[PDB]
């Protein structure tokens, strides 16, 4: 039994549920106040919201962690080791797998958070070393998965294109295994094109800024932007950002994580033969593409000790499917060119997947034993930009997916509380994620599939015929818009062409098809990867074992939105398979200042997150419940007959202190084992009533020691008052 | 008036007690001490209110009829020995029976008609009895409520 409460000494409303009324307003005002008192953490139930202080607060102690441990949720006032208790304990106690989801926009408070969480559980598991060692890999090895995954967009500085698993494993003793990274959907567009004003992933500028001179010649780089396709010179500076400083820090973090300088360099290798690729370019012959001057792919195949010749007959010849007579397909000019951007980008892909499995072999439980795990899922934050691509469209539809397995999860949830108390459900209305869902992912008419049968077809394409194609299949659908497909006179601007509209969870999003076609093609076919695999350069043709002649060639991916639908999948599959806890990460400011904050951002922030539909859907019918027993405990100085230690059973007193309270019958409803109040005002009453009281007690107290103290002494005085009274008076005498 | 002769006699010698001058009165600052002393736990509120009533004719003296009628308002209430014990549990965030002089004193000089420094300070010493061990508040409460 423990009488302390979340309710204790709130600032503003700790936990959200409570929040009345419930608006945009209240809601950013609230997380507002809590900020400007030093409290970054709020609750939704048990959903964690984190806003970045831009500043180190004293609130991760070891005393911390002691006051938190082995505690209930509701008991202490919202804090992130709250959240990590819970998914310890689950862990310990129910040998369950925990999945932490991180869904926000990236940045510093996003890493942090996800630290915090693993410090925790090494702290709480009392495993030393073995666990510590585990930590550490995954957290040093955060830096090197930013340089080759992050970048600046036109939103965010630090960007995470990519989506991060991370976890440390245990036995059913609990004792620590080992430990994974997983990677998903890394951006591989981005690697031969980028938006204006957007930069290619960090390690390109990083590579051009931080490495020697003698180092760049190695690598047959020159030391100008303006010399690389890949790379504009436009956008290559972000304020506030020193890439040759972080290339000797992300340099350091390799060696950190145990890369040796032969493996550092050689990663570097293939960075730059990424980077030279994008220079090579095609013009048509009489046969049908020819490369136009033959000194970067020359430098490359000196860099990679690649044959030359083979290299570029790959890029124009395309060896067909036996068994016909003919075997070679001549390319032309588009197809030279998406063969140049596929091996580029899948070249990095692949260096990027390298680089985690390197990473985790230091890690890896290598064992068959039953395994239970704590992990952190990390997903990049929803996108609304002035531009949306492809890029926005992935990004939108996996964050769209897990607000819908969310939100499923949490009215289900809702839903069973409510049956096992015997309380009424009431219908909630909230944004039907599954249909959005069902348009984007459909196999026989969604987004996708439609933009796969585009690409594949053999007439003329192009992302007008893409686009028409959708107007087409897509215009029967609610959720869907463009300039031809609708409509009801109600005030909208009116839909440029070359550009749909999707109705999102985080509102609507306009997606230009400009592109779409282009970053859809990702074929890597056989002749590419056996050259690949033919180089005499170690880390590069181990990035290409399917070009070995003793691995049998299997039919390949040729577009990259089938893979990208697999790869939600897939990390769906791993967090559904496992018991999951929420951290919402808010920016406050884009000047990364410790007080400052913008309520503009929050807003967006809170539309990206789809915390009010948390709210609603969390809070239901009633916003409050509480076992009968410590509600009575906590409010029966209110009324004159609970007090001092009655009614009856703790529901009889709960009935008779709300009676007398002159509470209306239909603020409230009666639970199998918990009083349930429908509004944060009753709720609020109670509360104000309460403080009011242990004011009263108080002066209880206080009136009666000042009591005690003074009869004490005027006792004392009362029995030596013989002795006083004969001290006044003279000794002697007549 | 309704006060027994005993009760009189009772409250006559507390009052001489505390008439320095021998002319019958006592002064309205010693108005409380002369009720605790005679066992009643008045508020500060309280007592404002009595001084309010007697003082409106603006001299600063209490003579003895007008104290016994002072004495007699609150002579039906009674605060149980119950109600003190569970007014401390409610500050109490364990269900031990034991209380911090650190949380005590924050209670003492933050809520209620609040004790002052050297009041609180007084307080901790008789209540923690195993020093410096924090008060076992039943054992002060039973101690306070000793009749
Ligand atoms: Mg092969």
């Amino acid at each position: 039994e423990v009488k302390s409460s979340l309710l204790d000494n709130m600032i503003g409303v700790g936990d959200t549920v409570l929040l009345e009324p419930l608006n945009e307003e209240t809601f950013i005002d609230n997380l507002k106040k809590r900020f400007d008192h030093n409290e970054i953490y709020t609750y939704i139930g048990s959903v964690v919201i984190s806003v970045n202080p831009y500043r180190s607060l004293p609130i991760y102690s070891p005393e911390k962690v002691e006051d938190y441990r082995n505690r209930n949720f509701y008991e202490l006032s919202p804090h992130i080791f709250a959240l990590s208790d819970e998914a310890y304990r689950s862990l310990r106690d129910q040998d369950k797998d925990q999945c932490i989801l991180i869904t926000g926009e990236s940045g510093a408070g996003k890493t942090e958070a996800s630290k915090l969480v693993m410090s925790y559980v090494a702290a709480v598991c009392g495993k030393g070393a073995e666990v510590n060692q585990v930590k550490e890999q995954l957290l040093q090895s955060t830096p090197v998965l930013e340089a080759f995954g992050n970048a600046k967009t036109v939103r965010n500085d630090n960007s995470s294109r990519f989506g991060k698993y991370m976890d440390i494993e245990f036995d059913f003793k609990g004792d620590p295994l080992g430990g994974v990274i997983s990677n998903y959907l890394l951006e591989k567009s981005r690697v031969v094109k980028q938006p204006r004003g957007e930069r290619n992933f960090h390690v390109f500028y990083q590579l051009l800024s931080g490495a020697s001179e003698e180092l760049l010649h190695k690598l047959k780089l020159e030391r100008d932007f303006s010399r690389y396709n890949y790379l504009s010179l436009d956008s290559a500076k972000v304020n506030g950002v020193d890439d040759a400083a972080n290339f000797r820090t992300v340099r350091n973090a390799m060696q950190i994580v145990g890369f040796s300088d032969p493996e550092a360099e050689s990663v570097l290798e293939v960075v730059a033969a990424v980077l030279k690729l994008g220079n090579i370019e095609f013009k048509p012959e009489s046969d049908e593409s020819k490369i136009k001057d033959k000194n970067e792919l020359k430098e490359i195949c000196e860099l990679t000790s690649i044959d030359q010749v083979v290299l570029e007959r790959a890029f124009s010849f395309r060896t067909v499917e036996a068994k016909q007579e003919k075997v070679s397909t001549t390319l032309n000019v588009a197809q030279a060119y998406y063969a140049r951007d596929a091996l580029a980008k899948n070249l990095y892909s692949r260096l990027f997947s390298w680089l985690v499995n390197r990473i985790n072999e230091s890690i890896k439980a290598q064992t068959k034993v039953r395994k239970k795990v704590m992990g952190v899922l990390d997903i990049y934050g929803f996108e609304i930009f002035e531009d949306n691509s492809f890029e926005q469209f992935i990004i939108n539809y996996c964050n769209e997916k897990l607000q819908q397995i969310f939100i499923e999860l949490t009215l289900k949830e809702e839903q069973e509380e409510y049956i096992r108390e015997d309380i009424e459900w009431t219908h909630i209305d909230y944004f039907n994620n599954a249909i959005i869902c069902d348009l984007i992912e459909n196999n026989t008419n969604g987004i996708l599939a439609m933009l796969d049968e585009e690409c594949l077809r053999p007439g003329t394409v192009t992302d007008e015929t893409f686009l028409e194609k959708l107007n087409q299949v897509c215009a029967t659908h609610q959720h869907f818009e463009s300039r031809m497909s609708k409509c009801r006179f109600l005030n909208d601007t009116t839909l440029p062409h070359s550009c749909f509209r999707i109705q999102h969870y985080a509102g609507k999003v306009l997606y230009q098809v400009e592109g779409f076609v282009d970053k859809n093609n990702d074929l890597l076919y056989r002749d590419l990867s056996q050259a690949m695999w033919k180089a005499g350069h170690a880390l590069i043709k181990s990035l290409f074992p399917e070009g070995n002649p003793a691995k049998v060639n299997l039919k390949r991916p040729p577009t990259a939105g089938s893979q990208f639908k697999a790869s939600v999948a897939t990390l769906m599959k791993n967090l559904q398979t496992k018991n999951p806890n929420y951290i919402r990460c808010i920016k406050p400011n884009d000047k990364k200042a410790a007080h400052i904050f913008s309520e503009s951002l929050v807003c967006h922030q809170i539309r990206y997150l789809g915390l009010l539909e948390n709210v609603r859907v969390r809070r239901a019918g009633y916003a409050f419940r509480q076992a009968y027993e410590p509600c009575l405990e906590r409010y029966k100085m209110l009324c004159k007959q609970t007090w001092p230690h009655w009614k009856g059973p703790a529901r009889s007193g709960v009935e008779v202190l709300f009676n007398e309270l002159e509470i209306p019958v239909e603020e409230y409803s009666f639970g199998r084992s918990k009083i349930f109040i429908r509004n944060p005002r009753t709720l609020f009453q109670l509360e104000d009533l309460r403080k009011q009281r242990l004011e009263d007690l108080a002066t209880l107290i206080q009136k009666i020691y000042r009591g005690w103290k003074c009869r004490t002494h005027f006792l004392l005085m009362k029995g030596l008052n013989d002795i006083f009274e004969a001290q006044k008076i003279e000794w002697h005498e007549d | 008036d309704q006060l027994t002769e005993e009760q009189i006699a009772e409250f006559k010698e507390a009052f001489s007690l505390f008439d320095k001058d021998g002319d019958g009165t006592i002064t309205t600052k010693e108005l409380g001490t002369v009720m605790r002393s005679l066992g009643q736990n008045p508020t500060e509120a309280e007592l404002q209110d009595m001084i309010n009533e007697v003082d409106a004719d603006g001299n600063g003296t209490i003579d003895f009829p007008e104290f016994l009628t002072m004495m007699a308002r609150k002579m039906k209430d009674t605060d149980s020995e119950e109600e003190i014990r569970e007014a401390f549990r409610v500050f109490d965030k364990d269900g031990n029976g034991y209380i911090s002089a650190a949380e005590l004193r924050h209670v003492m000089t933050n809520l209620g008609e609040k004790l002052t420094d050297e009041e609180v300070d007084e307080m901790i010493r008789e209540a923690d009895i195993d020093g410096d061990g924090q008060v076992n508040y039943e054992e002060f409460v039973q101690m306070m409520t000793a009749k």
